RNA sequence: AUUCCGUUAACGAACGAGACCUCAGCCUGCUAACUAGCUAUGCGGAGGUAUCCCUUCGCGGCCAGCUUCUUAGAGGGACUACGGCCUUUUAGGCCGCGGAAGUUUGAGGCAAUAACAGGUCUGUGAUGCCCUUAGAUGUUCUGGGCCGCACGCGCGCUACACUGAUGUAUUCAACGAGUUUAUAGCCUUGGCCGACAGGCCCGGGUAAUCUUUGAAAUUUCAUCGUGAUGGGGAUAGAUCAUUGCAAUUGUUGGUCUUCAACGAGGAAUUCCUAGUAAGCGCGAGUCAUCAGCUCGCGUUGACUACGUCCCUGCCCUUUGUACACACCG
């Protein structure tokens, strides 16, 4: 009744996505659970460069905008009812979590 | 065999076309009109001709091979694909057109364009670009 | 032709600033100190082949 | 100007003027030899690698764009 | 043949197989340049 | 004597090389003392302050001179194989060290004196000055590399040789070196112009 | 003493001569008339040009026993020349690339790699290490 | 217990590291031996650690060199920087301090590049340019 | 119109078949990573979207 | 730096500057990595004396170890800290050891008061007024045009060649982007067919999991040999493929053939001070198909200066004015 739980962690603030993962681990370690990660993939960002005029007159001057995404891997070796109560913690707004088997 | 022989031959005919005899035989034979450098070395292939060997080093009956060799791709394994005239308009057959028979099929393409009055053409006849190229500000000699 | 050291930078001169006034001690002689105009990065310590001594420099401006 | 008549293939005078002389350069390379014998850079590299053949000469170095010549024995 | 202002009338030749109707339609009026005009030059 | 076990391509050495200029003596770094290296490739950073790059191998100021003109631009490589090449063939015709054949090179064409423009307003005026020794090697360099590539471009003989030439020309004071001549002009110019 | 331990070029050199001393390779008709990839302006000078670039392609997939058809074309392509339009990457022929794979695999010298590509076979690497041996 | 260090040498955004270990002083780059390393202009700065100490301090370490990123230059100088790096390490954790600091005193004689990584970096472009200082040709009329 | 005839022109591609899905306008349309606006009405609402400008 | 030290009928303040935030540069220190790697081991292939030993490759160990290499969070680190000189015992400046870093460490983002009759009504279901509103200035369909060529101008691409062209061999990046699964749509690996262009069949990837085992310049060996030449690739003919409902006024892409000016460019004039200029290529935006453009990325990598107000302008003070639409008065 054990398995490689892999939850999968995605937000645009670090701070919440960190906060996070934190509390899950310490939840896994507090049911002496077997905790591997939290991993932290390339962040991703999304970039756009657009013109700043909405015409086209005067220095053609360009607006950088940037969409960070963070990524995290969690992998615990455990049941999916006791990975279930432990994903069942409050999240705050912004993190999506993804929970699956292998 | 860096001395030059007796037989060396400083300037060619072929066609009615000046072939230099100092110029190494492949890039030598592009001097007719119809050759170029691709085709020069296919017919030095396929006739056997060293390529190290300039244009006054060689025979005339090597000139009459490569000539021959021009003159029948097809006879000695010369894709279709490789030739100038492929898909004749009127006759419908592949060979390899030079000198004199460039100029007249090119003639004969022109009139023909004109005589239908394609607008294509009717360009060529106007002396203006024909492949749709801009002329506002290039293409400017009168 | 002599030989120069520069013994002090006066500073940049020209229009531009494109010359250097500095003064120079001859090696053979070292009681005799010479103004001259240089060309290029020059510093403290340099020496410079004068092909000829008898000119004084002059502000450029 | 006037174009340069250089020769692709060597005479009987200016091969023997290479085999007397060319033994006998301090440095000898395809572009020295051109402008001495009056030859195209084919045939003073044809003519380098006889006479190193024969021995006359030794290769100070050699590379794609440079090769470097002298006479065997001083 | 309409060339987007009035049917260009046209025989159908032997030699014009293959081809577009357009190619035997001309769009545009050829260009006959007159003198040219104020701001030509002086640029 | 300064032994130093530092050959230069593994093949030249500093030993033997000195100077023979005073005025140029601190701005040139070919000695066995003065940080021999093994190669005129060492991409360090000359041009954080000034006179720096007094303290860069000759050689490797006449590598980077040879990359002048776009299409050569940044064929640091293929310039040090230039300089290599060069060398050896000044070591074959000379008899020399190659090190000092450029290091005499350089004294005999950095140009001692120059007429400056003085005044404004469209006026043609010119006032003799003196040259740094700084600006004397550099002018040297500049002027020993144009010369080469002047004689290489649309020319049988490789750059390789036009160098090595040029070199050997200006070591001794021959008249026939490019550089020489320019440096005999300029010199002619602020004498007129003084 | 294998080839990692010799130069590039005198390997190559010397396994293409082994190769064209072998006899087992079968050169297509075509092999004289088409060039190395649409890049290319000429045919290639060397006429040993197809057992060279066979013994080239041999010690790459010794190296590395996961190529096939497609990485061999971007290995030997290159700058493209448009005339007055700038320059870019351009792939070598497939057809060259394929039929110098299929002789190798019946010479036996590489084989179907089950993840995909060509492998290197012992006898490959028996036979390619002998003649880095032998260089010398 | 293996006797072993890894170093690693950097060149713009080439990576170098260097596994020296006890042997019979051999050295490869990639499983190929440092003597055949291209381009072979660069071989005297690849060897320069090497020139400068002496064949008889790397006779009794193995080292073998991975290299990736960069381009031909930037592999080669982080590779000469790592193998100075790597010995430096092995000889200050094996060997005597004062034969460590000796060696280290020779390198950075010759150069400091062989054992401090050249920080600079590109400069990333800005808009109304095509490089990072050059600006688009301006015309007036 | 006809059926057959009132708006039968094919749509499939071009910027013709896209607009912007906040102002409707078929010009100058951001279709990185599905976007789907113009780059004036992106620009508008960027801050919305969650794209910050850190250079 | 209206930044500070101070002088002082001014004292206290508020914006701008700085601080700030993002990226890059150092950490063998912390945390954690089977979507990243290293080390040694076990097995197997090859080579060398062929058992044992050495070299190099391929595969497994979620109970082999580890985080140097890769990723990303928290932190540390530089503060001119220290030494010598100059400067008012100040604010500060130059040089120097050490240090990853001593120009504000480098590059950016943000950015005051007051203004322009500068641009945009053709971004907006933003908008006043005016015009039109059914034979429409609304909307849609067909076709054409926006590209039309005696001519002038701007930003650019390709060159004039041997520091090179061509043909082999050789091998080093980074920023990024990718599907409706329908037989299948986006990135495409592998196999087969074909000279190429392309076609067919198994499949992977909604992604550090697959494309990605992922460039050129460059390096090396040969041919060419000063000849508008194997430089240059404009123009043009024939013909074959792909996208698209439609390719003609060539959409684009292949094969052969034709082989123009151009031999370094007048007066004038642009950008640029270090991983910068320049060369080289790559990703994205536009995109059914088209990049010589723009926005970014990396690769090789310099010369010169580190000074001035001569030109062009900017800031402050003094001074003159018959200017205030402000000297284009
Ligand atoms: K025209
Ligand atoms: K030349
Ligand atoms: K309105
Ligand atoms: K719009
Ligand atoms: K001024
Ligand atoms: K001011
Ligand atoms: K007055
Ligand atoms: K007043
Ligand atoms: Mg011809
Ligand atoms: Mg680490
Ligand atoms: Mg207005
Ligand atoms: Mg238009
Ligand atoms: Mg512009
Ligand atoms: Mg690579
Ligand atoms: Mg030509
Ligand atoms: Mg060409
Ligand atoms: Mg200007
Ligand atoms: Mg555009
Ligand atoms: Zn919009």
């Amino acid at each position: 009744q054990i398995h490689k739980i892999r939850i999968t962690l995605s937000s645009k603030n670090v701070k919440n996505l960190e906060k996070v993962c934190a509390d899950l681990v310490r939840g896994a370690k507090d049911k002496r659970l077997r905790v591997k990660g939290p991993v932290r993939m390339p962040t991703k960002v999304l970039n756009i460069t657009t013109r700043k005029s909405p015409c086209g007159e005067g220095t053609n001057t360009w607006d950088r905008f940037e969409l960070r995404v963070h990524k995290r891997v969690i992998d615990l070796f455990s049941s999916a009812d006791v990975v279930k109560q432990i994903t069942s913690i409050t999240i705050e707004p912004g993190v999506e979590v993804e929970v699956t088997i292998a | 065999s860096l001395v030059a022989n007796e037989e060396f031959q400083h300037i060619l005919r072929v066609q009615n076309t000046n072939v230099d005899g100092k110029q190494k035989i492949m890039f030598a034979m592009t001097s007719i009109k119809g050759i170029g450098r691709r085709f020069a070395n296919i017919a030095c292939k396929k006739a056997d001709i060293d390529m190290n060997k300039r244009a006054g080093e060689l025979s005339a009956a090597e000139l009459d091979s490569l000539m021959v060799v021009v003159a029948n791709p097809r006879q000695f394994k010369i894709p279709d694909w490789f030739l100038n005239r492929q898909k004749d308009y009127k006759d419908g057959k592949f060979s390899q057109v030079t000198s004199n028979a460039l100029d007249m099929k090119l003639r004969d393409d022109l009139e023909r364009l004109k005589k239908i009055r394609n607008h294509r053409g009717l360009r060529h006849y106007w002396g203006l670009r024909v492949r749709g190229q801009h002329t506002k500000t290039t293409g400017r000699r009168g | 032709t002599k030989h120069a050291i520069v013994v002090k930078v006066m500073g940049r001169t020209g229009s531009r600033g494109q010359v250097t006034q500095v003064r120079v001690k001859f090696l053979d002689d070292q009681n005799r100190f010479i103004m001259r105009n240089v060309k290029g990065p020059v510093r403290e310590g340099d020496v410079l082949t004068l092909l000829e001594s008898e000119r004084e420099a002059r502000r450029l401006r | 100007k006037e174009k340069v008549n250089n020769m692709v293939l060597f005479d009987k005078a200016t091969y023997d003027k290479l085999l007397s002389e060319a033994p006998k350069y301090k440095l000898i390379t395809p572009s020295v030899l051109s402008d001495r014998l009056r030859i195209s850079g084919s045939l003073a590299r044809k003519a380098i690698r006889d006479l190193m053949a024969r021995g006359s000469i030794r290769m100070v170095s050699a590379h794609a764009s440079q090769q470097i010549y002298t006479r065997a024995t001083n | 043949i309409y060339n987007g202002k009035t049917f260009n009338q046209i025989e159908v030749k032997p030699e014009m197989i293959s081809h577009y109707l357009a190619e035997f339609s001309i769009s545009y009026k050829p260009v006959k340049h007159g003198r040219p005009g104020i701001g030509a030059t002086h640029s | 004597k300064v032994h130093s076990d530092v050959m230069l391509f593994n093949r030249w050495t500093y030993d033997d090389v000195q100077i023979n200029d005073i005025s140029v003596e601190d701005y040139i770094t070919a000695t066995a003392s003065k940080h021999p290296v093994y190669m005129p490739h060492t991409a360090g950073r000359y041009q954080a302050k000034r006179f720096r790059k007094a303290q860069c191998p000759i050689v490797e100021r006449l590598t980077n001179s040879l990359m002048m003109h776009g299409r050569n631009n940044g064929k640091k490589l293929m310039a040090v194989r230039i300089i290599k090449h060069a060398m050896e063939i000044i070591h074959l015709l000379t008899d020399q060290n190659p090190i000092q054949v450029i290091v005499d090179a350089v004294i005999n064409s950095g140009p001692r004196e120059d007429a400056t423009r003085i005044g404004s307003a469209g006026v043609v005026r010119r006032q003799a000055v003196d040259i740094s020794p700084l600006r004397r090697v550099n002018q040297a360099i500049y002027l020993l590399t144009t010369g080469a590539r002047e004689s290489a471009f649309r020319n049988i003989k490789t750059i390789a040789e036009c160098l090595a030439d040029e070199l050997i020309n200006a070591a001794k004071g021959s008249s026939n070196s490019y550089a020489i001549k320019k440096k005999d002009e300029i010199e002619r110019v602020a004498k007129a112009n003084r | 003493r294998t080839v990692k331990d010799v130069s590039p070029h005198e390997f190559v050199k010397a396994y293409a001569a082994h190769l064209k001393r072998s006899g087992k390779m079968e050169l297509p008709e075509w092999t004289d008339i088409v060039k190395t990839g649409k890049l290319k302006e000429l045919a290639p000078y060397d006429p040993d040009w197809y057992y060279i670039r066979a013994a080239s392609m041999a010690r790459k997939i010794y190296l590395r026993g996961g190529l096939g058809v497609g990485g061999f074309r971007r290995i030997y392509g290159g700058n493209q020349r448009n005339g007055s339009r700038p320059r870019h990457f351009c792939k070598s022929s497939g057809s060259v690339a394929r039929n110098i794979l299929q002789q190798l695999q019946n010479m036996n010298i590489v084989d179907f790699d089950p993840k995909g590509g060509r492998r290197i076979t012992s006898n490959g690497q028996r036979d390619l290490d002998q003649v880095a041996g032998r260089i010398a | 217990a293996v006797e072993s260090v890894q170093c690693f040498g950097r060149k713009k955004t080439a990576v170098a590291v260097t596994h020296c270990k006890r042997g019979r002083g051999l050295i490869k780059i990639n499983g190929v031996p440092i003597e055949l390393v291209q381009p072979e202009i660069l071989r005297y700065k690849a060897f320069e650690p090497i020139l400068l100490l002496g064949r008889h301090r790397f006779a009794g370490v193995d080292m073998r060199i991975r290299v990736k990123g960069g381009g031909h230059t930037s592999q080669i100088y982080a590779i000469r920087q790592s193998i100075a790096k790597a010995l430096v390490a092995f000889y200050q954790k094996y060997v005597d301090e004062q034969q460590k600091k000796e060696i280290k005193d020779i390198l950075v004689r010759y150069d400091r590049t062989l054992l401090v990584a050249d920080p600079r970096r590109c400069e990333p472009k800005k808009f109304g340019g095509r490089g990072a200082r050059a600006r688009f040709q301006k015309s007036y009329r | 119109g006809h059926s057959n005839i009132w708006n039968a022109h094919p749509k499939n591609y071009g910027p013709g078949s896209r607009t912007c899905r906040v102002c409707g306008n078929p010009h100058a349309i951001i279709r990185k990573y599905g976007l789907m606006c113009c780059r004036q009405c992106f620009r508008s609402n960027a801050k919305e979207i969650g794209f910050i400008k850190y250079r």
